[PDB]
């Protein structure tokens, strides 16, 4: 039972609760950003400089 | 004929405080006269008013009303305060008039 | 006219997701706390 | 059937409150408690020890402000209540561990 494990290990002691928020945030940020950016770029295939960059990036003159 | 009575009973239902189980007098804005009148109410009438009001505040926070069966009916609404209030105002006007003379 | 155009929208996307997540979460919490009053029952018991 | 001792259906505990209000009463009574383990459990020995630390009080305890019980001291220093008691009421499969105090309408909050 994760809910109970979570409760006992993370949410019971106010100290561990804060620790869970901080460490929780650090991991949420890394994940959430990667996903958002990923979604944004997919919805904009070949429109961003990231996408057309190669055409002039060391392949001209 | 019974026109004034048709209107009143109509307004009474349109107002809708009876859906909270409140008496017309329960809904009065408590200015000075009303505050004095309330202090004169017998204990039982005062506690009944208090429960009714508390009950209405609880319905209000819940966003519910009483079941249709429990609604106060126009003709069963007891004007428990109007008598006291009229006296309180009569006294006030006496003093006001007298302090001018 | 608006170089920020792309960054602005990328931000908009993030604002929506977080907004959806955070709003739901807070809705539950408000409800949780208020449950005490929402389900509360009372009675008038005079010595009658 | 006759010489078998019947096992009672367990009683479910509920975190909740009941407020019976009568401003006409001179002083208020308040009792708060969590679920206890029940006769058989050894922890009851510790709970009782625990209750001894907090203990009890009443306006006639001569010890007054020098009582070892912190709650008793505060009660005296701040006129927090007329009295208070801790308890560990046991039952077969459950119990109540809490406290009860009697205080004047305007000191209930600080006492609690
Ligand atoms: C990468 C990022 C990593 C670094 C970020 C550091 C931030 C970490 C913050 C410390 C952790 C917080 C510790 C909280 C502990 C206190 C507590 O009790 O919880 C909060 C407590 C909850 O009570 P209980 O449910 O009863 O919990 C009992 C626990 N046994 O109070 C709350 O509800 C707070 C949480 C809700 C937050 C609501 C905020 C809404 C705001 C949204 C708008 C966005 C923000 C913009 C900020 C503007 C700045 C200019
Ligand atoms: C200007 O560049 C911007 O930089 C941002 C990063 O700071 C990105 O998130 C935007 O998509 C990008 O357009
Ligand atoms: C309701 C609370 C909404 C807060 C939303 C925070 C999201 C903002 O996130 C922003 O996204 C940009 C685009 O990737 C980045 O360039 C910024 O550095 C970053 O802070």
């Amino acid at each position: 039972a994760l809910l109970r494990q979570a409760y006992s290990a993370l949410f019971r002691r106010t100290s561990t609760f804060a620790l869970t928020v901080v460490l929780g945030a650090v991991l949420f940020e890394r994940a959430f950003d990667q996903g958002a950016d990923a979604i944004f770029e997919h919805l904009n295939e070949g429109k961003l400089w990231k996408h057309i960059k190669h055409k002039y990036e060391a392949s001209e003159e | 004929g019974r026109l004034m009575d048709r209107i009143r009973k109509w307004y009474y239902n349109a107002a809708g405080f009876n859906k909270y189980g409140l008496m017309r007098d329960d809904t009065l804005y408590e200015d000075d006269d009303v505050k004095e009148a309330l202090k004169r109410l017998p204990e039982d009438l005062y506690n009944e008013r208090m429960f009714r009001i508390k009950r209405a505040l609880d319905l209000s926070l819940k966003h519910r009303i009483l079941p249709k069966e429990q609604w106060v009916k126009y003709e069963e609404d007891k004007p428990y305060l109007e008598p006291y209030l009229k006296e309180v105002i009569r006294e006030r006007l006496e003093r006001e008039a007298w302090n001018k003379k | 006219a608006e170089p920020e155009h792309d960054q602005r929208k990328r931000m908009g996307l993030k604002m929506l997701l977080i907004s959806a997540l955070l709003t739901s979460l807070l809705y539950y919490m408000k409800r949780h706390k208020w449950s005490v009053l929402k389900s509360r029952k009372m009675a008038y018991r005079p010595p009658k | 059937k006759e010489d078998a001792v019947p096992i009672l259906p367990r009683c479910r505990f509920t975190g909740s409150e009941i407020r019976a209000r009568d401003d006409a009463l001179p002083v208020a009574h308040v009792a708060l408690a969590v679920e206890g383990p029940g006769w058989a459990d050894p922890d009851n020995v510790v709970l009782h020890v625990a209750n001894a630390i907090i203990g009890r009080y009443d306006r006639t305890f001569g010890g007054g402000k020098h009582l070892s019980s912190r709650l008793a001291a505060l009660a005296v220093e701040h006129k927090l209540c007329h009295s208070f008691q801790t308890f560990n009421t046991s039952y077969s499969d459950t119990g109540l561990f809490g406290f009860h105090f009697v205080a004047d309408p305007l000191s209930i909050d600080d006492m609690m």
